[PDB]
């Protein structure tokens, strides 16, 4: 009797946001670190951000998904172009968002 | 099926009446010069003019057109004299009252003094239509009846924009001009004063205005269906009672239990039309002066409903369930 | 509610805006989120930059930084991606510690 | 703001004078509309025990136009008719009543006339207000179909006679009555219909209320170039009764 | 509008016999259309 | 009945024409519109597809 | 003449379906090719409604009854 | 029980009309008003899938419907066919008031005076406003008013629910979107 | 057939004349824009894709 | 052909000259403006294009 | 070609040149805006970009 | 060219002249608004910016 109701077609109701589906063409299982395993600041010269990852881990991160996410082909290449620098800001807002605003 | 009476089958055409007259000599101040228009012709007369002028009726449109033309040329202006974005933003646009911060002094002219002088000239406008109302009268020798009926809604009228924001002490109260933001101006009304649904003179107004259309949907349809028998002819049935008015009588008698006359019926409609702008006055008047939050108001006087459910979409559905996936 | 999709009587009862006993439970999450947003604009989207970012990306009028608000995540939609778990297969986004892969 | 005791404010205080204003304004209303009819009868003639609740009003004085004189309600009812052709079908109250005649010609039921002036209507200059369009000078149709010179027919399928003239209200420039000659075969003279009751189509006038064997009983005007209102109230109640006694189907139940 | 107020018997006869004519031509137009549809798109 | 024209006495020829036409017309619009709105019958599709 | 008005606004509502169905095949939305079409409607059935059937019928009685408004002019 | 009892009136109303001799345009009056209740409890239920979208029976309890019913299209005030059937409630009223005023000075003139008549109406109108519609005019104007002020009601209610899904101030796009502008 | 002619004895030659040119033309533009809303057969757009 | 001329018999040539002339510059405009509303046949980008 | 003027004795010369007055006018006024609303032939725009 | 005063024997010269002013007013105004609409010919801003 209220009148407290959301109205909706059912045609809009059945066509899901079409970007999920291009998220899960993009993404891949995490890797679980051995025992003693090569990190990537041992095997490039990198960021301390993202220096304890592991070789593997460093892979799909950087490549097969901020890359990819964001359309820059060539993310965190040059570590002086502004680009890098605004990336690695926001890898640790992204951390803080999912630790702090659960 | 029977003529019904909506449209007139055939029309006839004479030479154009220009009024009667009196002592007063009506005819000096009268215009020559009249029309016809057979388009209108099929519901209603078809002569155009002629009509008086006073100095009252040439006061009223002349301080009318200034107020108007003050409030295009501002809203012109405030979009950089480009006529094609004047006219795609026409019903956005508006001329704003003053800021709160000016109290009821004269505010710049940037931010509301424009607003003011404008709005000295549409209350000059309107006052002297009035008493051209009152003129004619007298000068007619009639009653006063229009006059009054028009004084009603000068009330509110006033209430809005004068009377009220004195008693408040800021300029800021008033109402914009503008379609749409005199709409929002309603909405935002509404809000800052809690709910004007339980303001009980917004619903004594909202009866009368019920009513008053309930009543001329009455009338007008029962003395369409009694014009066989001359009914619409209602002064000379006031003044020798004939069939038509007896059949109209009946007919409301037989079928809810009381009627009325010929010419008080129109008393019954002259009251409802002329209460409701007075009781929306008398209940604007009262708020933010005296009643600051009106379902406070009802919950404090014992008339709000109360509701024994939950609120949320989850103590009713499922949000996968709602997407059918 | 055109950022999220939905209209007043989500998360209220119009009879009484301002009643907290006549609220829906959304209403407390927004009431978080408009807190998460002026934290994000404010400690980390401006601050960066203002010291990094070029010319072309200051806006028509005062050369402004772009800002965030509600729409930049949810894009007329009721959740993010319509509440995908998009945080399980990447635990270097999850937290500002070290990566807890358990 | 404060109150004066308890709950009681400004706002409370107003409301109560409203209540009081309305119903007195209440009362005033319905005592205003009980000048005509009253006091109420039984189905006898006699005054009723019961007068309901509210007093009559007092009186009022209408001075009226043309030295016809003055008018004082509330008061005597100089319209009503004097030998009724009718029959009660009970003893008590609340029973229709039966035609003991012919119900069109004795005018009663739906073709029930009121006991009017037998002057006609006066317009500003004290003229008669409805005129023979033969006889007003500068008048002529503008818009529509004329109907003069078109044959007229009747409810059952008869032809009766032919428009001959119409009659005019020159004041609001309306026309008000068709007058139409009758054939021999149907009887003779002439006679009128008022503009609600027909349709004008191209080649025909309709008038479906009454039959062909009913249009030699119309009430005729005693005068060629005006018509009282007493006249005008038997013409247009003859022509309203046919639409319930014209056929005896028409007053059975149509189920 | 009815002025003719009633055919005659003569006046019929006349008249069925032109509209059966193109009745007729109608229908052969149809038939040859139907068999080139069906002989171009079959649908039984 | 050997001979049918005896159902004209209780008609008008006019309005009997006029519906008639009406019909046919409306009645071969719709089929048309119907066959249009087919995968296999639209002929304007085919013409595309045999390109 | 009132037959040949009501035809000349039926015209003019016809033209007006005709511009929604025609602007949609261009590009534009429905109620953006329908406040056109009303225009249409509205203009060019009241202009033929004011020329077509002001050019009523009437042969050598047109031309007398202008020749006489050339004689009330000359004199007035 | 409700909808019985409407339509038992209605045909009540005929039968009296018919007895007395008079047309039926009380009868068709009220009609508009039993299609704006059905459009309410019957029509938009339907069409939207379920009883529960109807108004309570309760005399504070359904302005409650009423408010969370505009809000929930957020601004209800730019709902095209609700600002016709405003207009057209206004209008009724101003014009009732009107008709009103008018009848009762031309009855009513001041004490020592003569009663007036039509011409007399007539001659004030087209003096006040240099227009007159005339004794028989104006009622069907008013009849007419208040029809499509039902009519037009009934209308933007049954367009909220089942055809427009979003707020109403975003219907206006089209308008301020059209490609003639600049 | 023969006597087709008597059409001309019940219809009036100026009410057909009006609205069989209101058809036709009705007709002819419809066709068009039926056309036009195609891929096949608008042949403004083959012109561009031609040269 | 040789007896169109009787045309003017049943059609007032005052009203099929007002008609006519009212078709004749709406199909002008609407043709032309249907032309603007191309790529291939704007003769106003064209211009720009060519310069 | 050399009993064109009897167009005359058919229209009326007032009508014809009010009517005429009005659509040059609009006409004229509908090209010069349609002009404005490109980028190669609107002059005000041009004078501003070589100055 | 000579017999250009045939003209007011056609119109009466009232209500031509009153047309002609009115149509004269608003054209002006409409340009000087025009020219007040931009930016390079709005010689107000362009008086504040050269001081
Ligand atoms: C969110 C919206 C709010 C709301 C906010 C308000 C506000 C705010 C107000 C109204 C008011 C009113 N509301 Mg409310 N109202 C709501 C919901 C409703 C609903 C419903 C849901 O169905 C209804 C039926 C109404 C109806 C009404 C009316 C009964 C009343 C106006 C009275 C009147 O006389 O108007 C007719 C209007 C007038 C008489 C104005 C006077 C006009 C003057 C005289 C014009 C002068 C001439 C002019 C300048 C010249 C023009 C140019 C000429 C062409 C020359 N409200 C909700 C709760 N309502 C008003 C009132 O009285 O409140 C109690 C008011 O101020
Ligand atoms: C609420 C009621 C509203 C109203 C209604 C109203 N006024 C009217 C009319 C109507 C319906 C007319 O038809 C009549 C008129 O002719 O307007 C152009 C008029 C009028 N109301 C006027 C005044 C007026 N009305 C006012 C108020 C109002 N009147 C309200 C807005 C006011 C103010 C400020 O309150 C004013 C000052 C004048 C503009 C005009 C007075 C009539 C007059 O002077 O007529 C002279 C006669 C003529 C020759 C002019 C007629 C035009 C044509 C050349 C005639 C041929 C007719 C043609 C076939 C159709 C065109 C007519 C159209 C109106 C349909
Ligand atoms: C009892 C309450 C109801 C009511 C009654 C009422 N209104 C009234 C009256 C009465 C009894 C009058 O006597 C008076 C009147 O003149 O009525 C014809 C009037 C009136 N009520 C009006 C408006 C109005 N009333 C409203 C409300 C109501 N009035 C209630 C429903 C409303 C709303 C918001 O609902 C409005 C908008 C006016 C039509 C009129 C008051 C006339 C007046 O004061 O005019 C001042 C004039 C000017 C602004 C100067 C003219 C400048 C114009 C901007 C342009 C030129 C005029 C031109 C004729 C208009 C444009 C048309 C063009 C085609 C020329
Ligand atoms: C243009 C349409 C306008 C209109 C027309 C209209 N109504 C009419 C008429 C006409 C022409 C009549 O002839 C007729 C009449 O007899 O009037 C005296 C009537 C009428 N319209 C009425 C009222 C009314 N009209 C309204 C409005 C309108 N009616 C419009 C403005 C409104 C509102 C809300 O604005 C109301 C309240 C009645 C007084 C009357 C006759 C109705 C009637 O008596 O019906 C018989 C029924 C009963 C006596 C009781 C029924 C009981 C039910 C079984 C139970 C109740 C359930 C109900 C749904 C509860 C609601 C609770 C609320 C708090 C929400
Ligand atoms: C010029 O022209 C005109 C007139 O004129 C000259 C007019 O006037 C009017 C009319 C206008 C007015 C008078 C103005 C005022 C009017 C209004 C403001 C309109 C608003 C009206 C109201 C607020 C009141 C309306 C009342 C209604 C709708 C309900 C009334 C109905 C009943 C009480 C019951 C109906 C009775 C029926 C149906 C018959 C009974 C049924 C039976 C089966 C009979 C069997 C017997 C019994 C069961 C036992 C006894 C029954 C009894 C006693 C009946 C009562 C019932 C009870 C339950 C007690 C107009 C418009 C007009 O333009
Ligand atoms: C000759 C014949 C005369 C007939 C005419 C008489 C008409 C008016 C006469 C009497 C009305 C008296 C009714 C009063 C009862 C309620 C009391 C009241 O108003 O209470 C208010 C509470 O406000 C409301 O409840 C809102 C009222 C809405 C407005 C009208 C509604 C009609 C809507 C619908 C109609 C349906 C029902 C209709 C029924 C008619 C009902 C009037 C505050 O209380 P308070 O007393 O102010 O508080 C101070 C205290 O606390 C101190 O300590
Ligand atoms: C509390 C009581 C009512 C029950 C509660 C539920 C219903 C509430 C709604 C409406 C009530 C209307 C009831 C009317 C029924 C009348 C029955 C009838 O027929 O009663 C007559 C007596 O009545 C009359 O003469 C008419 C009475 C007025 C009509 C209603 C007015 C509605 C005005 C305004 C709108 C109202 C909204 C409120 C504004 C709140 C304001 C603060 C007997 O016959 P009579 O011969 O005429 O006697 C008289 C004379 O002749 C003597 O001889
Ligand atoms: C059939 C099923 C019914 C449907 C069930 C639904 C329930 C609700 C419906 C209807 C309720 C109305 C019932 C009342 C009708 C009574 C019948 C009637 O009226 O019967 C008459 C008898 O009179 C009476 O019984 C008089 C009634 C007095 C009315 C009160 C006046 C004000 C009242 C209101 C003011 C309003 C203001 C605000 C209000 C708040 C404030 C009240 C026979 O008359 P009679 O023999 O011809 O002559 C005699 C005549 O003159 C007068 O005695
Ligand atoms: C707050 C609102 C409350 C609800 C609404 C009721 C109040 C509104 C006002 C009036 C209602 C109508 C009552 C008065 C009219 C009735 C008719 C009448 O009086 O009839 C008389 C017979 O009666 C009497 O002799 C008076 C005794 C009346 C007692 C009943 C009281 C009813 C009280 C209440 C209703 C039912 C209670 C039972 C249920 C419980 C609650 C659910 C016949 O004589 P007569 O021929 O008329 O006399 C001629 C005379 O007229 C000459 O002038
Ligand atoms: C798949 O589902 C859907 C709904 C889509 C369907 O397709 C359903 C389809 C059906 C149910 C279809 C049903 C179809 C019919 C019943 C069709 C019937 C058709 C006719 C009877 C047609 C009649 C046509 C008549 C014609 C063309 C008559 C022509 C007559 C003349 C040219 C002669 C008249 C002229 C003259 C001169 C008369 C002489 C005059 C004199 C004065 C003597
Ligand atoms: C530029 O183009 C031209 C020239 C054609 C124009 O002129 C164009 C003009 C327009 C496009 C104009 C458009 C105008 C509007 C859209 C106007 C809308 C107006 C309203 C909705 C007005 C509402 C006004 C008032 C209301 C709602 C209530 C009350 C008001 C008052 C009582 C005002 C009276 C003020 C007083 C008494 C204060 C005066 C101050 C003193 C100190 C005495
Ligand atoms: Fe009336």
């Amino acid at each position: 009797g209220t009148g407290m109701s959301v109205p909706e077609f059912v045609s809009d109701l059945d066509t899901p946001d079409p970007t999920i589906e291009v998220f899960l063409a993009s993404t891949s299982d995490p890797v679980i670190p051995e025992e003693g395993a090569q990190t990537a600041g041992e095997a490039y010269e990198n960021v301390d951000p993202v220096l304890a990852d592991l070789t593997v881990e460093n892979y799909d991160r950087l490549l097969a998904a901020m890359r990819s996410w964001t359309g820059i082909p060539d993310l965190l290449e040059d570590p002086d172009h502004y680009q890098s620098k605004v990336a690695i800001n926001m890898i640790q807002m992204n951390q803080t968002i999912n630790e702090e605003w659960a | 099926p029977e003529y019904q009476n909506i449209f007139t089958q055939v029309q006839v055409q004479g030479p154009a009446e220009l009024g009667v007259d009196n002592e007063n000599n009506l005819t000096e101040e009268r215009t020559t010069g009249t029309g016809f228009s057979q388009l209108i012709g099929w519901i209603g007369n078809a002569q155009l003019g002629p009509i008086y002028l006073g100095w009252f009726g040439i006061i009223s449109l002349v301080t009318g057109t200034l107020w108007f033309n003050i409030v295009g040329f501002n809203m012109l202006s405030q979009v950089g004299y480009s006529i094609p974005e004047f006219i795609r933003q026409l019903f956005w646009l508006a001329l704003e009252p003053p800021s709160p911060e000016y109290g009821l002094r004269m505010p710049p002219l940037d931010d509301g003094g424009w607003f003011i002088i404008a709005s000295f000239f549409l209350l000059v406008s309107v006052i002297s239509w009035w008493l051209r109302t009152y003129q004619l009268a007298e000068m007619h020798k009639m009653g006063k009846h229009v006059a009054w009926a028009f004084a009603a809604a000068i009330w509110l009228f006033l209430v809005l924009g004068l009377f009220r924001p004195i008693l408040m002490g800021s300029w800021s109260e008033a109402v914009p001009y503008g379609i749409f933001p005199h709409l929002d101006w309603t909405t935002a009304f509404s809000i800052r004063y809690g709910n004007l649904y339980y303001n009980p003179f917004h619903a004594l107004s909202i009866v009368f205005l019920y009513g008053s259309v309930l009543l001329f949907a009455m009338h007008g349809a029962t003395i369409l269906a009694v014009t066989r028998f001359g009914g619409d002819r209602e002064l000379e049935q006031i003044y020798d009672r004939g069939t038509a008015s007896e059949r109209a009588g009946l007919f409301w008698r037989w079928t809810m239990g009381f009627n009325a006359t010929m010419e008080g019926i129109h008393r019954w409609a002259w009251w409802f039309a002329v209460l409701t702008p007075i009781t929306g006055g008398i209940g604007i008047l009262l708020t933010g002066t005296v009643v600051d939050n009106w379902f406070l108001w009802a919950v404090e006087h014992n008339f709000a409903p109360d509701y024994t459910q939950d609120y949320g979409y989850e103590a009713y559905t499922t949000y996968d369930g709602f997407l059918g996936r | 509610s055109n950022s999220l999709g939905r209209n007043c009587v989500f998360c209220h009862n119009s009879r009484a805006f301002y009643d907290p006993a006549q609220h829906t439970p959304q209403w407390a999450t927004a009431m978080l989120g408009i807190s998460m947003v002026q934290e994000l604009n404010n400690e980390w989207i401006v601050p960066i930059g203002e010291a990094h970012l070029p010319p072309e990306r200051l806006g028509p009028v005062y050369n402004d930084v772009p800002k965030l608000a509600c729409k930049t995540c949810h894009k007329g939609y009721q959740q993010p991606l319509q509440g995908l778990n998009v945080v399980a297969d990447w635990p270097e986004l999850a937290t500002t510690e070290g990566p807890f892969y358990d | 703001e404060e109150t004066f005791f308890g709950n009681f404010d400004l706002a409370s205080l107003s409301l109560w004078l409203f209540y009081g204003f309305f119903a007195l304004l209440i009362y005033y209303l319905q005592t205003e509309n009980m000048r005509e009819g009253y006091p109420l009868e039984d189905e006898d003639g006699n005054t009723a025990a019961n007068q309901g609740p509210f007093p009559l009003p007092k009186e009022k004085t209408f001075k009226l136009q043309h030295g016809r004189g003055e008018l004082t309600l509330p008061g005597e009812d100089v319209q009503r008719r004097d030998n009724l052709a009718l029959r009660k079908t009970a003893h008590g109250n609340g029973f229709p009543m039966e035609p003991t005649g012919d119900p069109m010609l004795d005018g009663v039921g739906p073709a029930s006339w009121s006991k009017r002036r037998d002057v006609p209507e006066l317009d500003a200059h004290g003229h008669p207000k409805i005129v023979p369009m033969s006889a007003a000078e500068g008048f002529g149709v503008s818009a529509g179909t004329d109907p003069r010179g078109l044959p007229v027919m009747a409810g059952d399928g008869e032809i009766v006679g032919l428009v001959s003239d119409m009659w005019i209200d020159e004041a609001e420039q309306l026309v008000r009555y068709l007058e139409l000659e009758l054939d021999p075969e149907w009887g003779d003279g002439k006679r009128l219909v008022q503009r609600q009751m027909v349709r004008i189509k191209s080649d025909r006038v309709k008038v479906r209320s009454i039959y062909g064997k009913h249009f030699k009983n119309v009430p005729k005007t005693k005068s060629p170039n005006q018509v009282t209102l007493l006249e005008e109230d038997k013409i247009m109640a003859y022509y309203a009764g046919g639409t319930l006694y014209a056929d005896e189907s028409r007053l059975e139940p149509q189920l | 509008d009815l002025s003719f107020t009633g055919l005659t018997d003569e006046q019929a006869q006349e008249l069925h016999s032109v509209y059966m004519s193109g009745l007729w031509l109608f229908s052969a137009v149809a038939v040859v259309a139907h068999l080139a549809t069906f002989i171009w798109r079959p649908w039984f | 009945m050997s001979k049918f024209y005896k159902i004209w006495l209780i008609f008008d020829p006019r309005r009997v024409f006029v519906a008639q036409g009406v019909f046919l017309f409306l009645l071969a619009a719709m089929i048309h519109l119907v066959l249009l709105s087919t995968e296999h019958f639209n002929w304007f599709e085919l013409a595309a597809a045999n390109a | 003449d009132m037959t040949c008005t009501i035809t000349c606004w039926g015209i003019g509502v016809l033209l007006g379906i005709m511009t929604t169905v025609g602007l949609m095949v261009v590009g534009w939305s429905f109620l953006q090719g329908a406040f056109m079409g009303v225009l249409a409607w509205l203009i060019v059935g009241g202009v033929l409604a004011v020329a077509v059937c002001g050019k009523d019928n009437a042969e050598q009685i047109r031309a007398e009854m202008a020749a006489a408004r050339e004689r009330v002019r000359g004199a007035t | 029980c409700a909808i019985g009892a409407f339509v038992s009136w209605a045909l009540r109303e005929v039968e009296i009309c018919r007895k007395l001799g008079m047309g039926y345009h009380v009868p068709f009056a009220f009609s508009v008003a039993i299609f704006a209740y059905v459009t309410l409890v019957v029509f938009r239920p339907l069409l939207m899938g379920a009883w529960g979208h109807g108004f309570p029976y309760g005399i504070w309890s359904h302005l409650d419907w009423v408010s969370n019913t505009g809000y929930a299209y957020l601004h209800f005030h730019y709902n095209p066919a609700h600002m016709l059937a405003v207009t057209f409630f206004f209008t009724t009223t101003l014009a009732l008031a009107l008709h009103g005023a008018l009848v009762l000075s031309a009855a009513n003139p001041p004490k020592g005076e003569e009663v007036k008549g039509p011409d007399n109406e007539d001659t004030f109108f087209r003096d006040f406003i240099g227009y007159s519609i005339g004794t028989l005019g104006i009622h069907r104007v008013g009849l007419l008013l208040a029809l499509n002020a039902g009519f037009w009601s009934a209308v933007c209610i049954i367009i909220s629910g089942p055809v427009w899904t979003k707020g109403w101030p975003e219907w206006w796009n089209w308008w301020l979107e059209m490609p003639i502008w600049p």
